RNA sequence: GGGGGGAUGUCCGGGUCGCCCUGGGCACCUCUCCCGGCAGCCUUCGCGGGCAGCCGUAGUCCCGGUUCAUACGUCGCCGCAAUCGCGAGGGGACCAACGGGUAACCGUUCCUCCAAGCGGUCGCCGGCGAGCACCACCCCAGCCCCGCGCCGCCCCCA
């Protein structure tokens, strides 16, 4: 990943970085999708998954 | 069927008579032709025929085979003689076994029909536009609405009081009212036992329930309670219509048989009173 | 023949949301035009969570998926629009169709517009606000300026901006007032007029010149559950204008667009809607519901737009999540792709009276493949590649043994978050190579000890890659047309063996013979990329097939002055009628020195080649294509893959199994029938009447039955110069067979994908709606 | 559970049951076999629990135990049929003396 | 099925307004290894007094008393007392 | 203990008369499982034939499908097996030899 | 299933020794008719009867691998009269069974006494309050969840 910022406390020192999305498709927003299936799923509730199982 | 036949109308009868199992024909008859026992052979259809009605006035008439449905239009308009008595007849197949019918028309004349067919296999066609889709070699698309509530045999679907609702009596004991407007359906749910036979009034206002135990209920229309009962005997039947589920087979098969005395006694202290 | 029955490999199937057909409704024109509309390619997009994106020919029936676009891990599609310009007519009257530019989304705040000849993300584009959840373009009423339209998560509808090869944000044309209003539905009513359906319960036309608020349409509470505000899920607007939106209570309400208001409201589905599609023509809706299930919908004729829902149907095992017309050149179909991976093609104007056809979820190349001296089985997906081995015959074991006879062997990691492509093995299984978009990478391998061997000269990445029989040669299709080659060399040392790869060397395609209005219209030089390559048995003649048919074969010239030349009788060798689904050398040495080509075209030709002659086999100058038995004939599974036998051919699709023995020559489903585009007729349960009679003569015996409606020299020279198959259905979800060893007698990997409700997306019920 | 065999669906209802679930109902049927208020459906709904389950036993242990401890007390509830009977003639055989 | 059958007796209290309402029900009528199934049933004309065969071999006489656990009498919230049948009598039949 | 025995023992019998229907039909190739070892499955299950009979709703009976008779063909496969198919049946005469994991 | 045949593969006496056979073991394909169910058509009001019938087993162009479920009428508080239960906590028996430990025994489950308190049901010629509104709208905090930055600890190499 990123390089976190060095602040010396008054300003901050970081990189810039743009090296991660270089011609194939830009990284979702996680929770933006994760709204989505909240919005499916409002309320409702999942069944059991499979069968007998741990 | 009240008809013109040349300035005067009367009562046509129409059946339907076997020649074989297999098939039948209908003839009309006049009050005279039936004096003379003569009728009119307007058509023989060829599978197992079940039923016939008849349309306002006499424009049209419907028989009941087993597939299928077979759709009578008169041929000339206003009858000006008793012989000019020819229905060109279409035919086509139900996809599912014809338990039922019930028509209705659409307006001095008749303009086109809608005509709901209910089947044992637990559903309702209707069909939309019926003259014009088979009044013009070619003809266009057909198909029926699918309407699926029941799981057993529909007794009775018959359309309603405006033609906004078509209402449905079963075996399960519950008396459906399709919105058809929407698609929503509301219902009377709880009956002793299945709903064999309704009919709707005059006006919209009140639905006869031949109760399949041998009784009879009329309703008014979303009031919903029994305005008015009467109850038979409510006893074991050798009933002469076989039945209505037992066309399709069914895990258990309905027989009309008959395995025990029909248990009841007399009481004493009140002789007029018999429990069974 | 020997057959291992696979199952336990985990292929993961994942949820399309998206799909998007180039056209959706060309003019009509009669037969004698056909040569006129010929021409147009038409293509059909489909979009996956995993971002897979894919391209698929609905080839009259045929259904043949062409081409992958694999996207990387956390990248996902929601949204997917094709932009077919009108046709050009050139100086002489000649036309240039649209060029056809497919845009999509990333769940995000970026659009990202695909280019399909170099087959990757062309462009990106960005303005400023939350997630974009909802896009389309403007339609045609200028000619040249037209544009994106993209609600997002904030609210605020941007207009971005597409002329010429360009994809930026124009500007935003408005926001919503408050935060909560979230956008997630969108289309276009007219030229001007736009229609979003947003989270309050609400549906806002905007004209979008302006950017004013034409009007607000509302809906109300949900009264099944709670959540009060009601989520329209979907819109579309009828080619008559009305508004039709489909919503969280399942309903589907009729907007008389005039006045932008109600006029019916349907009750469909149990959950809610999920997707919407219509006719072109405005005759026939169809609601697609999160409980599974499909309606279907037609005029109740007479009084004015009530509408009504003839039926519905389960078709999916989950739930539908996006489904999309189309309806030309004899061909009407309805697409519908939800979350249990399974595109089920639809009869539009069939329905009721057709049946569905339920497209095969697993990728049309096989991705499954193996080393038989090794006996070492494998496949890939995202990022892992996994390995098995067998170690053990079959007849050794002609039970309790079979768990330990298979074995997990290897899993590999790749590094980057690339999404794999394809991958090469030897036949010892020494040496790997997998082809990612952006890197191709080589692993040597010891029985386990595996080494990255390193790859010079590349870092653009490639989508095919095949590894030389002799192991000398590895061939990748970069950037889908570019092919490239180079050797390797095994270097022997007291620890063992080591390879170096060469510089890779380019070798060039043959410029064909095409016109520039077709070169110009439709996608353009899309068709270029390389299907399949196919290495000879000894490595001496290499051929390469891409997706417009066209095959170019190369020689090698040996003396490191080893080099391939082209092939000159690649000039002879022809172009095919259609895409070479499969291509291969046979390992069955010939007597003059040339080879046999063994190629299939989607469909079902068959054929086979001697290439150094650029000319046909002999026995594929006797049989012809009606010379092929029925049961090939009629199958409509696109036929996946191969296996070779010494005189037999075994053929596999996705479902069914044949083989042939190529030595001997030859001697339901209907063919005469015309039917809308998924399958053959109904033959017995069907809601259409199928047999309708008249009759005159009263007495009945008269009837009618209305119908229902809107080489003989060259085979005489052919035998002149002068059986054994077989096929079954019994392995139904086959997703790859390869052969493996240890007339002759042969092992093989058989390798299925039944699809499990353990492997799809959980349900999701509330205390109402609980199935049955 | 009277009406549910009432009509005929106790199969209906159980078969659709996960481990947990199905160690929650057996030590339940195992805790009530007791009593002779209702010891048929208590035998009747652990014969479809041995008919329905029976199968991963092997896999899971902890309901195993609970198989056991099911037949466990059974075991001691046969003496307990027996161990009445036992006496169950002494008391009736006294009442043939009394005359 | 044989084994698990039921068979229930009700005892039905009449009311004059052609009503019924229960005073007992017994679970096991005849009772042997297993639950007797029942031939018929019959009536004192004399005297409130009820009459059972059953697949065992005992015929069993039945008579109203009173519910009176130890002298009180529960009674219905008018006053009334809870009467209640029981086996009067037992028999058992001679067989050949 | 006489009436322990007979209970055990009526158990084994009818489990060994399912079996050997089971161990007939695997022999003629309707490929579903079948118990090897020497010892006693917990669960006493002969997996038996389909019924090319169904029970629709609402009661109602049809034929089932050869296809959806091969879908529980397919449910019934294992996880893994081998398939050996023979030059008879690839005339078109005998039938195949399957051996599926023990599951 | 039976009765039977034609053909497959097999051992034990075997046979001039080969085609296989008889005597024992047999499993299969094929044919046969009697078992069970299905459907049509003619027959008769019905009952029945006739007719030529399929299926009793396996794997498909696609594909029925579907269709399908019971209303409103009004909510809440407490009370009585019958009737049944859970038990916090305190205790016993150590029976059984399970998992360890040989075993000693431990641990878990099981059984049981007493019980603070506590529910549920049917009937009330119980009462007592309100019936959009548990909603429209805006704002502010809060829980659950989920996204990211910051620390805290712990890492390891240093």
């Amino acid at each position: 990943k990123n390089p976190k910022d060095k602040r010396v406390g008054s300003t901050a020192y970081r990189v810039v970085s743009n090296g991660g999305d270089p011609r194939l498709a830009p990284k979702a927003k996680k929770q933006s999708l994760n709204l989505k299936q909240a919005l499916l799923r409002r309320d409702r509730v999942a069944k059991p998954r499979g069968g007998f199982f741990v | 069927d009240a008809i013109e036949v040349a300035g005067k109308v009367d009562d046509v009868l129409l059946t339907l008579n076997r020649l074989t199992k297999s098939s039948a024909q209908i003839i009309a008859y006049n009050s005279k032709m039936l004096a003379t026992k003569t009728g009119k052979l307007l058509h023989t259809y060829d599978e197992s025929p079940q039923s016939l009605r008849s349309v306002a006035g006499g424009r049209a008439i419907v028989a009941a085979a087993k597939e299928a449905l077979h759709i009578g239009i008169l041929k000339t308009k206003k009858l000006a003689s008793w012989e000019e008595l020819a229905y060109r007849f279409v035919s086509f197949d139900v996809p599912d076994i014809i338990s039922t019918f019930d028509i209705r028309p659409i307006i001095a004349e008749l303009q086109d029909i809608d005509v709901a067919v209910g089947g044992a296999r637990g559903a309702i066609y209707v069909y939309s536009n019926l003259l014009a889709h088979l009044h013009t070699l070619r003809v266009g698309t057909i198909q029926p609405r699918k309407y699926h509530w029941h799981r057993r045999a529909v007794h009775s679907v018959k359309w309603s009081g405006d033609g906004n609702y078509l209402i449905s009596g079963g075996y399960e004991t519950v008396l459906v009212l399709w919105q058809l407007d929407t698609g929503r359906v509301d219902f009377l749910p709880h009956l002793s036992a299945a709903i064999e036979n309704i009919v709707v009034s005059p006006k919209g206002s009140a639905y006869a329930l031949h109760l399949d135990d041998n009784s009879a209920m009329v309703l008014s229309t979303a009031e919903m309670k029994p305005s008015m009962y009467v109850s038979g005997i409510q006893s074991l039947v050798l009933g002469d219509r076989p039945s209505k589920d037992a066309l399709v087979r069914r895990v258990w098969r309905p027989i009309d048989e008959i395995a025990s005395p029909l248990v009841a006694t007399i009481s004493p202290q009140n002789p007029s009173h018999m429990f069974l | 023949m020997d057959i291992h029955r696979c199952r336990f490999v985990r292929y993961p199937a994942s949820a399309i949301n998206a799909v998007a057909f180039t056209h959706s409704a060309l003019p009509v024109v009669s037969s004698s035009k056909k040569y006129l509309q010929k021409n147009i390619q038409v293509r059909l997009a489909i979009g996956r969570a995993n971002g897979d994106i894919e391209i698929w020919n609905p080839l009259n029936g045929g259904w043949y998926q062409e081409v992958i676009i694999p996207g990387g891990k956390d990248r996902s599609v929601d949204g997917l629009v094709w932009v077919t310009d009108p046709d050009e007519e050139m100086a002489d009257g000649k036309i240039i169709h649209g060029k056809s530019r497919l845009f999509s989304i990333g769940y995000t705040t970026t659009i990202t517009e695909w280019d399909l000849e170099k087959a990757r993300a062309k462009k990106h584009a960005s303005g400023q606000h939350g997630e974009i959840w909802c896009f389309g373009v403007q339609p045609l009423p200028a000619a040249q300026n037209r544009k994106l339209v993209a609600g997002t998560v904030d609210g605020n509808l941007v207009l971005y901006s597409i002329e010429d090869g360009d994809l930026k944000f124009q500007k935003t044309l408005t926001r919503t007032p408050s935060k909560k209003t979230k956008f997630v539905s969108i289309a276009f009513q007219s030229h001007n007029i736009v229609i979003v359906g947003c989270s309050n319960s609400t549906i806002c036309a905007y004209d979008v010149r302006t950017g004013t608020m034409l009007r607000q349409m509302t809906l109300g509470t949900d009264l099944t559950g709670g959540s009060k505000n009601i989520i329209v899920w979907a819109v579309k607007c009828l080619p008559n204008g009305d508004i039709v939106s489909g919503d969280s209570t399942g309903q589907v309400c009729i907007w008389d667009g005039k006045t932008y208001t109600q006029a019916q409201r349907i009750q469909s589905h149990t959950q809610d809607v999920l997707c919407l599609s219509v006719s072109a023509d405005g005759s026939k809706i169809i609601s697609g519901g999160m409980d599974r299930r499909t309606a279907v919908y037609e005029p109740m004729a007479g009084q004015s737009g009530r509408w009504s829902k003839v039926f519905h149907r389960r078709y999916h095992q989950h739930d539908v999540k996006a489904m999309a017309s189309f309806e030309g050149k004899g061909m009407s179909v309805v697409v519908s792709g939800g979350s249990d991976a399974s595109p089920i093609v639809l009869p539009l104007r069939a329905l009721g009276k057709e049946f569905h056809r339920t497209l095969p979820h697993l990728p049309q190349h096989p991705t499954v493949l193996s080393a038989p001296k090794a006996r070492y089985i494998l496949s890939w997906w995202e990022n892992e590649i996994r390995i098995w081995h067998l170690l053990n015959s079959a007849q050794q074991f002609l039970p309790l043994n079979l768990r330990k006879n298979r074995k997990f062997l290897a899993q590999v990691l790749i590094k980057g978050a690339s999404h794999i492509t394809s991958a090469s093995i030897s036949e010892d299984g020494t040496l790997l190579a997998a082809s990612t978009p952006t890197d191709v990478k080589v692993f040597h391998l010891d029985p386990l000890y595996i080494k990255k061997v390193n790859m010079t000269g590349t870092g653009l990445g490639a989508t095919r890659v095949q590894i030389s029989p002799d192991k000398r040669w590895i061939c990748w299709a970069e950037e889908g047309s570019k092919v490239m080659i180079s050797r390797v060399h095994a270097t022997e040392s007291a620890d063992g063996i080591s390879y170096t790869v060469s510089v890779p060397h380019k070798l060039h395609r043959l410029r064909r013979q095409i016109p520039k209005h077709i070169l110009l219209g439709g996608l353009g030089s899309y068709d270029r990329n390389v299907s399949q390559i196919a290495f000879s048995a000894d490595s001496r003649m290499l051929s390469v097939a891409d997706l417009a048919g066209y095959i170019d074969t190369w020689v090698l010239r040996g003396p490191a002055g080893e080099r391939w030349a082209r092939n000159p009788k690649a000039a002879m060798i022809p172009k095919l009628s259609a895409a070479p689904v499969v291509l291969s050398f046979s390992p069955t040495p010939r007597d003059d020195g040339d080879y046999d080509l063994l190629v299939v075209t989607t469909l079902k030709q068959l054929l086979i080649f001697n290439p150094l002659r650029g000319m046909l086999s002999e026995w594929s100058r006797r049989n012809t294509y009606p010379k092929l038995p029925e049961p090939f004939r009629d199958t409509r599974d696109q036929v996946k893959g191969i296996v070779w036998q010494g005189q037999r051919a075994w053929f596999y699709g996705v479902a069914s199994l044949f083989m042939f023995d190529l030595s001997q020559d030859f001697s339901k489903r209907k063919r005469g029938a015309h039917e809308s585009g998924a399958g053959s007729k109904i033959e017995k349960h069907s809601l259409v009447p199928q047999r309708i009679r008249a009759a005159s003569a009263p007495d009945g015996t008269k009837w009618e039955d209305i119908e229902m409606v809107d080489g003989s020299e060259l085979q005489r020279l052919r035998e002149e110069n002068r059986a054994k198959w077989w096929h079954t259905y019994q392995f139904r979800p086959i997703m790859g067979i390869v052969p493996i060893e240890g007339i002759p007698p042969l092992e093989v990997a058989l390798i299925e994908r039944p699809l499990s409700e353990d492997d799809l997306p959980e349900r999701y019920f509330a205390e109402g709606e609980w199935e049955r | 559970l009277t009406a549910l065999r009432h009509r005929s669906a106790l199969r209906e209802a159980l078969q659709g049951r996960d481990e947990l679930s199905v160690i929650n109902i057996l030590r339940w049927a195992g805790k009530y076999v007791a009593d002779p208020r209702y010891r048929s459906i208590c035998v009747d709904v652990a014969f479809h629990l041995i008919d329905l389950y029976a199968e991963h036993v092997g896999g899971s242990a902890e309901l195993a135990t609970q198989f056991q401890q099911l037949l466990a007390k059974v075991n001691r509830e046969v003496e307990k049929a027996e161990l009445a009977i036992v006496t169950g003639g002494m008391v009736e055989s006294l009442m043939m003396s009394v005359e | 099925c044989k084994e698990r059958r039921e068979i229930y007796l009700k005892f039905w209290e009449v009311g004059a307004d052609q009503s019924l309402e229960l005073v007992t029900r017994i679970n096991d009528a005849h009772y042997t290894k297993q639950t007797e199934s029942i031939f018929d049933l019959a009536s004192d004309p004399t005297s409130a007094r009820f009459a059972t065969i059953g697949n065992d071999g005992m015929v069993r006489f039945w008579s109203p008393k009173l519910r009176k656990r130890d002298g009180l009498m529960a009674t219905r919230p008018d006053g009334q007392p809870l009467r209640s049948w029981s086996c009067s009598r037992v028999v058992p039949l001679p067989v050949h | 203990e006489a009436v322990r025995l007979k209970g055990v023992i009526a158990e084994a019998a009818n489990y060994a008369k399912r079996a050997r229907r089971a161990l007939a039909d695997s022999a003629k190739g309707k490929a579903m499982t079948v118990h090897m070892s020497a010892e006693l499955p917990l669960g006493l299950k002969t997996d038996n034939k389909i019924s090319t009979e169904r029970v629709r709703s609402g009661g109602e009976i049809v034929a089932r499908s050869s296809r959806q008779i091969g879908h529980f063909i397919s449910k019934r496969r294992g996880i893994y097996s081998i398939h050996r198919i023979s030059e008879e049946m690839l005339l078109g005469a005998a039938g195949p030899t399957v051996v599926q994991e023990a599951r």
